[PDB]
DNA sequence: GCATGCATGCGCATGCATGCATAATGCATGCATGCGCATGCATGC
DNA sequence: GCATGCATGCGCATGCATGCATTATGCATGCATGCGCATGCATGC
């Protein structure tokens, strides 16, 4: 086609407003620093705050949302001269550069329930679960061929989403020569991109009670095919299209309607320094004591469950072998001293968190599964609770509910952190590296003081010897204890949210000083923020220490020293067996106080403290 | 194709194509209703609409 | 189409081939000044000798005469390169420029009885006379177009001829948006080019006696489109192809076969400075008589041929007024006197020469015709003899044989040059400025001696009058003239051309003398040869003289002498009556003497030399 | 249309074209024979071929 | 531990929207040339 | 000069190669889901 166009005002316009859009001189701006960044990193594609733009210049905004596939265009083509202008070398890569959205669409948000074609051909937003993907295939774009009769190649270039609406004359398969001499294809000249499908429902949290679900189909293109899984909760932004049916005489007048994302969202140094360095001990001390104001006393599992959010270290060595590095907890108590509480806390505040009680989840639905796809007739491996939190927390209330099939599931878990599966036809590894947390009700309802605790866990002791650390909670009624408890519980409830109207319906290293929440004694020290608490976890698991030679011999006659003790405590019972697996755990604690404090090597009060804590969990009166 | 063309050669048979981009759309819903258990007759299956 | 091409052999070996063909730097080439003239021309086209490219490379030479296109088109895009390097500048203005042919194609050369397909998508060359012609058209190559409804402009492109065979996708002219919204043609922007058709006919000449012509179809495009007209003689070298009928379900399988020309032709200082300085009056001298050697004596006759060859001056006033500077000679004698040499020398050796014997041509083929065009309706001119032969010369044999009518309408161009035409719807004033030879026998067979000459002429005064001049030759029986005119007449019927063996079946300002074609006596002397000849009178024929007041009192004091000897001539009769035309006759003999020896000024002896002629020829014993 | 293109949409109807320059071609004449007078039967006018 | 219940699971039929395959004949127009006519030019006597 | 011959010239009919105009219906395939069957897991007593 000879056709091309001299003069397009509104064109011409749009490309020059993003070329000031996109300056960076004059201005604030950072956009300059993304695009260097992107050519150290060989990515080809950028992400441009709605917000931002809107700020800039509302009217290209407001053009932008109304109309998609033009500005998209002009936000391409502006793209691809600063490239050059930047480094034209860098630019000769790739055939053209694309455009991500981000920031607050407003209006446009919009649930898979509430999409219609009011919205059509404009960008929208979407927010859903993944349920189905498809394999990646390759699809052609360039196409070169050689012949041997007459040594000549050639090469035919093919769009067809490039345009609109496509025509029988293009996408068709070059053969012959022109005088019918055979061409060879030549795979390695021609030049392929991948293309994927997957499908969004919207959450059943989020979805009316009692209705069935709506969902929408998603295209991704080359950079985005493996950004999505099954089974995932993402939010997509892109442009809303119809389908162009293939040739026919009779329509029904009733298109397809497919979302073609251009954005994928998985939703989720000197003050760490100088406060590590300067506190020690004091780390591990106020972080223990400023876990949770919301729950009272209790100071030894705020240790453990501090314990388990630093955690041990891995190790591998020269033959394969694998030595596990998590920590296990059981906490066993009467009702009402707060262990779900204590539950839903880690799984806040954790990265990686996943509850599943006793009987909501089974053998099958915690490790994993084999299913036959009818599709294909191959068999497809579904992950369990257990895979999916890799490296994290699975959290489970009501232990004691669960049956044992699935107890002698998790042992795999447990022990090794791996899942072995087999089906004739298919067998695998999956890595299942995790910790848990777990609270169990008493069998007699209320924990008998003067029976041993052997008869109230009711467990057998090789599951006891799976867990690192059990805890026995007990509600005393002591006068000065629950006017304690009282002055706490009221003191909470009392407290009302700054800048909220009382009567209506419904960062600094250390919290600021709270009359209500804190109390006028505590002046004298202060809590931890959460969003620091949460930096310092996240560098302390980075950082790997090492163990020292003094520590080690120490720890050893300590241990051989609890293996002759066994004889000696008779005043006292004891809550779980010493096996083995107590020097592993004693290890363990005194690696996750060596994280606690950020350091180099193993000291012996990390040991000491490791000690107190076996000793307190071990034996009780 | 109703073009008028002398001198100039003409188009083939069945040269239309539709173009989804340039098109107005509404929204459709279809709906199944069952007749009301007050008012169906003794020992009669219900009808459908 | 996306199909593209990377690699072919021949074609850029081709390519190389010309550009290694046209550099001209270590060669003695000269096509590096021709493309220098071209850009100093404004021209876009190169014109190359075959002999010459086959003597560098003959086997592109052999390839471009047996295939055509492909090379012409290597040639074209070597052209463009060579153009944009030595000044990119110009290039800019044409899109592709063109190859002309020229050499000898040797058995290409081709008859058009003679073309046959065995020559087709070859390069031929063909000698014929053209019949019909046609109208110039233009034709559309760039069209642009604009759209009041939403300010935008858009350009289409079309190739019909550049690709061998055309789509009905293509040559579709657009007259609506994409949203029905009116567009309107802007012819300025557009670009187009001329078109025109001819065709070609064996001549009849060398077309076999008996047997009915052949012709030939010849495209002419936007160069070649004036370089041609009806009745001519030409020489067209290009390619022979087959003409693409339109689509359809049966065919016949008869093409039409149309040659595309490439090449149009129409068949035909300091040694002149030096020669002329020194001669001056022996310019004219030997030039009178080394006329013609095969003509023996008669040295009045060959002074009169000089003299039209010289010719007068045009001269035009303020008023409109025109002023004859032809001059005409009418020569009467006895049989075997070699008038007709002498014409047929004249014809030989004057550039536009046409000969028209008495009964040959009548009135209506010697001027002018008007014709209806069935075709259209209206009225055309076809030119007669005489307007063919303007600026030339117009030789009449037995001028005694024509007719009064014919005489009374050479009238007009004898006496002012010009041709009126009118027949109602249309009326023209042509120019037919020429001079005429005539040679006419007497009345009685033989020149009677006692008569006097009007009775023996037989024509009126009138006529007399409008020639310049008469002449009279008797054939004398004297023994010594027979004796010298049988000499003559031996010496030329024995002479051979050297280099040609005996028995056989079938450049220098003086010629080299030769011991029978001029003698041994006329060593003293030498004649002039043929081609310095015709450049000195080429040269003499532009310079302008202007005559000197020394002269023109002189002439009419001679001119009132003549007209008052009138009574004093007794003895002797005269030949013509003495009238206006006379003193005019006297001022342009003198003019066309000056313009024998090249000066500035018309001197006394040319005046003496036309005073001599003029008695010798107006009065007889 | 004599290809196979499956999941390519196809030609229309009537879709070849004659290529000039890709023929080969070969020289043609007629001729129009009269009866020999010699052998023409008398009064019979002639025939010809 | 053995007897029973049962939520999961698999293979082949029909129903229904889209999608795929087929496929010469008759009528109209411009170029070439015959046949009747009147004007006009040229040629004798 | 007047009487005659006649090569040129013009308008409307037919004959013949190319060229132009026309144009829905029937059959096939993959996705969704019912119905019979055997294995196997989980739950009581
Ligand atoms: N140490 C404590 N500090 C603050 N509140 C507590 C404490 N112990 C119990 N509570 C209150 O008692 C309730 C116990 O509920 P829950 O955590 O479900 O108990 P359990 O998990 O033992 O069944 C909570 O709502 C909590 O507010
Ligand atoms: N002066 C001359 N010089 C040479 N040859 C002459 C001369 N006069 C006559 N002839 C010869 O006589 C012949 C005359 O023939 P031509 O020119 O036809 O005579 P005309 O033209 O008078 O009928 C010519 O062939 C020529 O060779
Ligand atoms: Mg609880
Ligand atoms: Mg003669």
């Amino acid at each position: 086609a000879g056709t091309v166009v001299l003069d397009d005002v509104e064109l011409r316009e749009a490309q020059r407003d993003y070329l000031d859009f996109l300056d960076d001189e004059e201005d604030q701006g950072i956009y300059q620093s993304k695009v260097r960044e992107l050519i150290s990193d060989n990515q080809y594609r950028l992400i441009v705050n709605v917000n931002d733009l809107r700020r800039k210049n509302e009217k290209r905004a407001n053009r932008l949302l109304n109309n998609a596939f033009e500005e998209l265009v002009a936000f391409q083509r502006a793209l691809k001269d600063f490239v050059a202008s930047i480094d034209a070398t860098y630019a000769k890569q790739y055939e053209e550069f694309y455009v991500g959205l981000e920031g607050s669409f407003g209006s446009k948000h919009v649930s898979p329930r509430t999409l219609t074609s009011c919205f059509l051909s404009c960008v929208v937003c979407v927010e859903g679960i993944v349920t189905k993907c498809s394999l990646v295939r390759p699809k052609v774009v360039r196409s070169v061929h050689y012949c041997p009769a007459t040594k000549k190649t050639i090469e035919r270039r093919y769009s067809d989403l490039t345009t609109l609406v496509a025509f029988p004359s293009s996408s068709v398969y070059p053969t012959k020569d022109e005088e019918n001499n055979p061409l060879e294809t030549e795979y390695g000249l021609s030049v392929y991109k991948d293309h994927q499908t997957i499908t969004i429902q919207e959450m059943p949290e989020k979805a009316p009670a009692g209705q069935l679900p709506r969902s929408v189909d998603v295209i991704l293109d080359d950079d985005l095919v493996d950004k999505a899984k099954p089974g995932d909760r993402v939010q997509v932004v892109g442009t809303y299209r119809c389908l162009p049916g293939k040739k026919g005489g009779y329509t029904s007048g009733t298109f397809r309607t497919v979302l073609i994302a251009c954005n994928v969202k998985q939703m989720s140094i000197a003050k760490i320094k100088k406060f590590s360095k300067t506190r020690s001990k004091d780390i591990f001390d106020q972080l223990a004591k400023s876990l949770a104001p919301s729950i009272h006393g209790h100071d030894y599992v705020k240790k453990a469950i501090l314990c388990l959010l630093l955690g041990g270290v891995e190790r591998d060595l020269e033959n394969g072998s694998h030595i596990r590095g998590d920590i296990n907890i059981l906490l066993i108590g009467d009702p009402s001293v707060a262990k779900s509480q204590l539950l839903r806390y880690v799984l806040c505040t954790a990265p990686r968190a996943i509850p599943t009680t006793g009987r909501g989840s089974s053998g099958v639905g915690l490790t994993a599964a084999v299913t036959t796809d009818q599709e294909t007739g191959e068999r497809r491996l579904e992950a369990g609770a257990m895979v999916l939190a890799d490296r994290g927390v699975v959290c489970i209330d009501e232990f004691d509910k669960m049956s044992d099939m699935d107890r002698t599931a998790i042992h795999e878990v447990m022990e090794q952190g791996r899942v072995t599966i087999a089906k004739a036809g298919i067998h695998a590894r999956l890595n299942a590296r995790c910790s848990v947390l777990a609270a169990a009700n008493p069998v007699y309802g209320r924990y008998d003081q003067y029976k041993t605790p052997m008869e109230n866990i009711g467990l057998q002791d090789s599951l006891l010897s799976r867990f690192d650390l059990l805890f026995i909670m007990l509600d005393q009624m002591d006068p000065e204890q629950d006017r304690e408890i009282s002055d706490h519980v009221l003191r909470m409830h009392r407290y009302r949210a700054p800048g909220e109207q009382d009567g209506d319906a419904m960062t600094q290293i250390y919290e600021k000083h709270d009359n209500l929440l804190h109390g006028t004694k505590k002046k004298k020290e202060k809590m931890v923020s959460a969003a620091f608490m949460k930096k310092y976890i996240h560098v302390a698991k980075i950082i790997k220490p090492v163990l020292t030679q003094e520590s080690a011999t120490y720890i050893a006659e300590e241990y051989s020293r609890l293996r002759s003790q066994d004889s000696m405590s008779s005043d006292t019972a004891r809550t779980s067996p010493v096996t083995a697996r107590t020097l592993e755990t004693l290890i363990r604690l005194a690696t996750a106080h060596a994280k606690a404090r950020m350091s180099k090597t193993v000291d012996l009060q990390d040991a000491e403290e490791a000690v107190e804590l076996v000793q307190y969990a071990y034996f009780k009166k | 194709c109703n073009t008028d063309q002398a001198g100039r050669p003409k188009c083939p048979l069945d040269p239309y194509f539709i173009m989804p981009d340039k098109c107005k759309c509404v929204d459709f819903q279809t709906l199944k209703l069952q007749e009301l258990p007050d008012a169906v007759p003794h020992g009669e299956m219900p009808r459908h609409m």
